[PDB]
């Protein structure tokens, strides 16, 4: 008695969404798609949520003259796989409705990802995407009829390339798909820019920081910026991956602002630990700064089972205990090697000394050297002059050593009062504000 | 990590290294991306024996990046591997953009046509003609004509007619295709002549070849070529088409060009073709047999007596249905209402005898042998002016020997109340003739010291100098146009100096600026009429930029009105854009731009079955301004002609709407003047005759440009309301074989009887008088395959074709 | 929402700043502090 | 028709991009016109106004 209901509403899924998309895509260009055609993301993740089932919607696909009304109603009525996923090509070649080729080569095929048998149909999904990649290649050699693949099926295409990813990942890696991607880039570079490269580039970094390491420098020459960032979700996790990069490129002062940006551009919900687990390794760069506040302003108790190392670790950060250092290391270094954590163990001592020198430096105008050699667990006055020079290391607040015997003649620095440095920066503040005025201009330009 | 291998200068490991390069080239993109310098080291080496494949791995890294001039350099220094490797997106994208570099290289090669061009690699064009050999073996006419005109070069285009055992139509439709798209004339002249050369030397003698280049290339030598040949093989059933096209399509001064080529039977034929009587009297025969009009509605508006311009409206409305019928009724049934108005209705009333008996060419002079200017009355000098005006309507657009005799009558006459009609008829029959006696008396016509003859002097000098590129007449005119005393003098001379240059496309632009610069409203207004006439029928943005700007920024409103008047004058080849572009122009501030907007949709969308122009003229004919309602009735007349009843259902709605506004008294008199004159426009011959900006030949017609542009502003001189009647062609077909030999041919169309019905499924012809028809009811006919007389030349629209006596 | 990597992966709690400040620093908060004045 | 369609799409494009500029200029113009409307109508001020009553 429940399955006759998706016979109605799962039918109206393709009726409303797909029928409106294809029919309203046949005209009214660029309102052809992208007013409910790329409702596709959540309505088709929902198709994989909202609801035997496997052969039914994949038989008898390409018929004739547009009788999909009757054919999808047959798919409704029939509720009472070896050539079956290829049967949308085996009834006849599709031969009409080229906006429907990728659509029916995505939406019926993909629910086996959520069926999870992983043994016989992932190679059949590989074959179904050999068909759909034959569409992808043959759109410019055999389909010289109209656009139908940029304005609708490019936004469909990047989605089903994430589904390519979902298929390719569950068994192996991909290498041929990378030059195949850059060919897809070349047929999206100058004509019509798609994300695409950034999709499999997120995957590139995701499997490469696991397994290849030359390619950040190849990103450097490959950094076509793509300032469109329309979803902002892909762009958010793009910033997450490259912030892991600059953490492993040991770039920290950039990392704090760009990863705080990457967090605040996540509007996400569902507190299973998505935002939380991404955010923990995000503010590992703040563990690497030398400065981090108490993480009470960051914890969701669903993350608590994973951060059972992490709270005691930030305790070790705020303290300086070598016992706590090594104990958190050996005991609580599990579950983070899967993410990669052991670059903080070399410089947790640096975190200690920068936290201490921050407290003491903003605390004290003048300090003495052979007592700042005993504020923290320092070693010697030669180690203390050493660590004063290493405490500068970049251009920190004025600390001149009293170069006879007066240990240090440091003082506080001034002229941040309200004089020229803020009005040196306010041109750029209002440069950002006029950029938002350009956003207002484009707000007017949206119709 | 191969720059370590690039430390070696011996190439004997560099073959292994380049085999590594194209192996892991997808992974090591940033390897070469700074190593471009060492790529240039191995490239510019004259001992490294893989500098071409070094240019290919350079093509790989600059395919990863996508550079253009690098791909030009790889066209240079990749050589053989640049040429034979062409089955890949990796190569076809970069060589596609190199073909784009080649097509802008051809843009450069068409920028300056005389030597000294930019250098060309023989390989960037080697891939052009190499890919073009695929186009020749593909043999598709797209593949020929596309790349043959992408290059903008006549050599490979000349080679495209040399393809395989086909081309039944390129050698007859190639000129059709090239005219159907052309924008530049600089090489179009050469393409149009090199095609008709091989059409003269075709296996088949063709007629559309010189039928097209005789009016778009207008050579005196080509008309002498077809004269020479079509007389030389001694047949005139084949010279039938093109000699009667010489009279029927071509305009004046091209007849001068051929009469230079006449003498050097067909002797009697070349005597009679430049006379050109047969079209005139078949028009006359058609209208005297085809009086499908109504006199009852003429009574229903004859009853609406007012002393004003309504008399002219009535006599022009029945002249519209009798121009070429030799038939009067309102010159007959009355004398008191006929002589009600004074001194201007007499001009118009004796002018209507010339309008109606236009198409009565030789005999209308003895028809007015009683009605000479000095026989009837020396009291009204406008009566004796309308007299010679009507003799100019006797010699309307095709005069004879009596052009010079009207000139002899214009040697001595009254001061100026004669030349207003006389010189207009003289330059009307003497279009572009550059005559000397018209220059003679037009000198003193300029120096009359009277403003009422400015139209005479200016307009007639522009007529006889249509497309002059003169200076001295223009010097006289515009340099007299800073110091005179009125503006009828200024404005007659202004539309005359508009009329002095035509179809220039680059040449009148000096005068365009010269008229542009002054603070004279009338002179910049003349500049707008001049940028119309020099740029007619072509969508040149060089007009519309300055027209756009002057129709926004200036508040001087006469020149703004002229700017929104030039639109259909320059864009009537494509009338299907004017609503979307004059839409808010119909909602301006002044009567000028609103009035010219109504007229813009009118003169633009003539032959359209649009009805959007109708729907937008609806709030224009219900406007608050009075004479824009007048002009909107006139624009309703403009839209409804080259349109029938079933082309738009508001035709009778506008007939009864004209009736509503004119047959009541309480509406606006000035705004109901247009209603019955517009009815007459609507019943020109009873929809037999209509306006014709565009021929089957494509040769535009001088009344249907010149007369309608003069007809635009008509308050300023009321006899400017006649000239649209001179722009009439009967919608009928000629399937005649011998010049009078009546056929036995009655063929049909698959249309409705009611689409045929003009106030069974098959159509019925009349065995040539010609037979009236919709213009759109000529592409839906069917040849008589059961007739004894079968036509051979395709008859898609009106005009003349050949028949065969079988 | 599977974002392609992440599926693989005021009771007593605002005081935590003060408490982690005060873990090994003034762990009694008074029992030395009330007894400081007779140290010197 | 890929030589003539690709010819004339460019043509109608350059047409409409010219034709945009007209209305861009008129939108520049009419805001000034509306300001002239505002102040040159609101010179309806106290020309020596009389005291009365409203009913």
């Amino acid at each position: 008695p429940p399955p006759p209901a998706p016979q109605d509403v799962e039918m109206k899924e393709e009726a409303a969404t797909g029928g409106g998309s294809t029919g309203e895509a046949d005209g009214k260009t660029a309102a052809a798609a992208a007013e409910h055609s790329q409702r596709e993301l959540d309505t088709v993740t929902l198709e994989d949520i909202k609801e035997g089932k496997e052969p039914r919607f994949v038989l008898r696909a390409l018929r004739m003259l547009p009788s999909t009304s009757r054919r999808l109603n047959h798919y409704v009525l029939y509720k009472a796989l070896l050539p079956f996923l290829e049967e949308p090509m085996d009834t006849e070649a599709d031969l009409q409705f080229r906006p429907r080729t990728g659509k029916a080569a995505s939406t019926p095929l993909l629910p086996e990802v959520e069926a999870y048998l992983q043994l016989l149909v992932v190679i059949f999904m590989m074959n179904s995407k050999r068909y759909k990649e034959a569409q992808k290649i043959s759109d410019d050699l055999m389909q010289k009829i109209s656009t139908q693949n940029r304005r609708a099926l490019d936004l469909v295409a990047a989605k089903c390339y994430y589904y390519h990813a979902r298929v390719y990942e569950f068994l192996d890696k991909l290498d041929v798909v990378r030059s195949f991607l850059h060919a897809r880039l070349r047929t999206a570079t100058l004509r019509h820019d798609a994300d695409g490269q950034a999709t499999l580039l997120n995957l590139l970094l995701r499997n490469y920081l696991h397994y290849s390491l030359y390619d950040q420098a190849e990103k450097l020459v490959s950094k076509s910026v793509f300032p469109e960032q329309a979803n902002n979700n892909e762009w958010a996790r793009y910033l997450y991956y490259t912030g892991r990069i600059k953490a492993i490129q040991l770039e920290y002062s950039e990392a704090r602002r760009t990863m705080t940006n990457a967090l605040r551009k996540a509007p996400q919900h569902t507190a299973v630990g998505f935002k939380q687990t991404v955010h923990k390794l995000l503010i590992v760069v703040e563990l690497l700064l030398g400065e981090i506040p108490d993480r009470l302003q960051f914890r969701q108790p669903s993350l608590k089972r994973s951060l059972m190392p992490y709270f005691l670790l930030t305790q070790a950060v705020r303290t300086g205990n070598l016992a706590k250092f090594n104990q958190v290391l050996d005991q609580f270094g599990e579950k983070f090697q899967a993410d990669g954590t052991y670059t903080l163990i070399i410089r947790l001592r640096h975190n200690v000394i920068k936290t201490g020198v921050r407290m003491i430096s903003l605390s004290y105008s003048r300090i003495s050297l052979a007592d700042i050699a005993q504020k923290l667990q320092l070693d010697s006055p030669e180690d203390a002059e050493f660590i004063v020079a290493k405490a500068i290391r970049d251009g920190v607040i004025e600390a001149s050593i009293n170069h006879e015997k007066g240990y240090v003649q440091s003082k506080e620095m001034i002229d941040i009062y309200s004089t020229r440095e803020p009005q040196l920066a306010f041109h750029q503040r209002i440069s950002f504000c006029l950029d938002i005025h350009n956003m207002s201009v484009k707000a007017m330009r949206f119709p | 990590g191969i720059i370590s291998l690039l430390d070696e200068d011996e190439p004997q490991l560099k073959e292994f290294a380049l085999h590594k390069l194209n192996a892991v080239v997808n992974d090591f993109w940033a390897e070469i991306s700074e190593s471009v310098d060492k790529i240039e080291v191995l490239y510019e080496d004259e001992g490294f024996r893989s500098r071409q494949f070094a240019a290919l791995v350079a093509s790989k890294v600059f395919y990863h990046l996508g550079a253009f001039e690098e791909s030009l350099n790889y066209a240079l220094g990749a050589g053989d591997l640049f040429n034979v490797n062409d089955n890949s997106e990796y190569v076809e994208t970069i060589i596609a953009k190199c073909i784009d570099h080649y097509t802008k290289q051809c843009v450069e090669n068409a920028d300056l046509p005389e030597g000294e061009k930019k250098p060309i690699d023989q390989r960037l064009e080697g891939i052009v003609n190499k890919m073009f050999q695929r186009c020749l073996d593909d043999h598709k006419y797209k593949q020929a004509i596309g790349i043959a005109l992408e290059t903008r070069r006549l050599d490979v285009f000349e080679k495209t007619i040399l393809e395989s055992n086909d081309v039944p139509g390129m050698l007859a439709y190639s000129l059709k295709l090239c005219m159907s798209l052309m924008q530049n004339k600089q090489f179009r002249n050469k393409v149009l002549r090199v095609l008709v050369k091989i059409y003269m030397n075709l296996e088949k003698p063709d007629f559309i070849n010189v039928c097209q280049c005789l009016i778009f290339l207008d050579d005196p030598q080509a008309v002498s070529d077809i004269l020479e040949k079509l007389v030389k093989e001694d047949n005139l059933l084949m010279a039938y088409q093109i000699c009667f096209d010489l009279y029927e399509s071509a305009s004046q001064q091209f007849l001068s060009s051929v009469i230079q080529n006449l003498r050097t039977d067909q002797t009697l034929k070349m005597i009679k073709i430049l006379s050109g009587e047969m079209a005139i009297e078949l028009h006359l025969q058609f209208l005297i047999r085809n009086n499908n009009t109504d006199l009852m509605i003429l009574k229903n508006t004859k009853d609406a007596v007012r002393n004003s311009v309504c008399h002219t409206a009535t006599v022009i409305a029945n002249s519209f249905m009798h121009c070429g019928t030799t038939s009067d009724q309102f010159l007959r049934d009355n004398l008191e209402w006929l002589a009600r108005a004074t001194n201007w209705a007499k001009f118009t009333a004796t002018a209507s005898l010339g309008v109606i008996h236009k198409g009565h060419e030789k005999e209308a002079l003895q028809l007015m042998a009683t009605y000479l200017p000095k026989d009837t009355s020396p009291g009204s000098a406008y009566q004796e002016g309308g007299g010679l005006y009507a003799l100019g309507l006797i010699h309307a657009n095709h005069g004879g020997d009596i052009i010079d005799y009207l000139l002899n009558q214009l040697k001595n006459a009254s001061n100026d109340i004669v030349r207003h009609g006389g010189s207009l008829g003289l330059g009307l029959a003497a279009m572009g003739t550059a005559r000397q006696d018209v220059y003679d008396l037009l000198k003193t016509n300029l120096y009359q010291d009277d403003a009422v003859t400015g139209e005479a002097a200016g307009l007639a000098l522009g007529l006889v100098m249509l497309g002059s590129k003169n200076a001295q007449a223009i010097e006289d005119m515009v340099g007299y146009a800073q110091e005179t005393q009125h503006e009828k003098i200024l404005r007659g001379l202004a539309v005359g100096i508009a009329l002095v240059m035509y179809g220039r496309m680059e040449e009148a632009d000096a005068l365009i600026e010269s008229l542009c610069r002054d603070k004279d409203p009338i002179l910049r207004r003349s500049g707008m009429y001049t940028v119309a006439m020099a740029y007619c029928g072509s969508g040149n943005n060089k007009a519309i930029r300055r027209l756009l700007h002057v129709a926004v920024s200036d508040v001087n409103d006469d020149v703004r009105r002229a700017a929104v008047e030039s639109l259909g004058f320059i864009l009537f080849r494509t009338p299907e854009q004017c609503p979307s572009v004059v839409s808010l122009l119909s909602e301006s501030y002044n009567p000028h731009v609103r009035y010219g907007a109504a007229m813009a949709l009118g003169i633009c969308c003539a032959g359209t079955g649009n009805k959007e122009a109708i729907n937008l003229l609806e709030p224009m004919t219900n406007d608050p301004v009075n004479y824009v309602r007048q002009g909107a009735l006139i624009a309703s007349a403009l839209i409804m002609i080259q349109q029938t009843e079933i082309t738009c259902p508001k035709v009778n709605q506008f007939r009864q709407l004209y009736s509503k506004v004119i047959n009541d008294k309480h509406d606006d008199v000035m705004a109901k003047f247009g209603a019955i004159l517009a009815q007459g426009i609507l019943d020109a011959g009873g929809h037999n005759v209509t306006i014709s900006l565009q021929s089957r030949t494509g040769h535009t017609h001088m009344p249907s440009v010149v007369g309608v542009l003069v007809f635009t502003q008509f308050w300023f001189w009321f006899p400017l309301s006649h000239f649209l009647s001179l722009a009439y062609t009967p919608t009928c077909v000629i399937g005649l074989n011998k010049d009078l030999k009546m056929p036995k041919v009655q063929y049909k169309s698959n249309c409705k009887p009611s689409t045929f019905a003009y106030p069974t499924a098959k159509a019925k012809k009349k065995e040539k008088n010609p037979a009236r028809v919709m213009p759109a009811q000529l592409k839906v006919l069917t040849m008589p395959e059961t007739c004894r007389y079968q036509p051979f030349k395709p008859l898609s629209i009106g005009g003349i074709i050949i028949l065969k006596d079988t | 929402m599977s974002e392609k990597k992440q599926p693989v992966d005021e009771d007593n709690w605002d005081d935590d700043n003060v408490e982690d400040d005060f873990s090994n620093q003034l762990r009694a908060e008074l029992e030395k502090h009330g007894y400081k004045m007779e140290t010197s | 028709d890929l030589y003539s369609r690709y010819k004339k799409l460019q043509q109608e494009l350059e047409f409409l991009e010219v034709q945009e500029e007209y209305i861009k200029d008129e939108q520049k113009n009419l805001k000034k016109e509306f300001l002239h409307a505002q102040e040159e109508v609101k010179r309806i001020q106290s020309i020596p106004l009389v005291i009365g009553q409203f009913l």
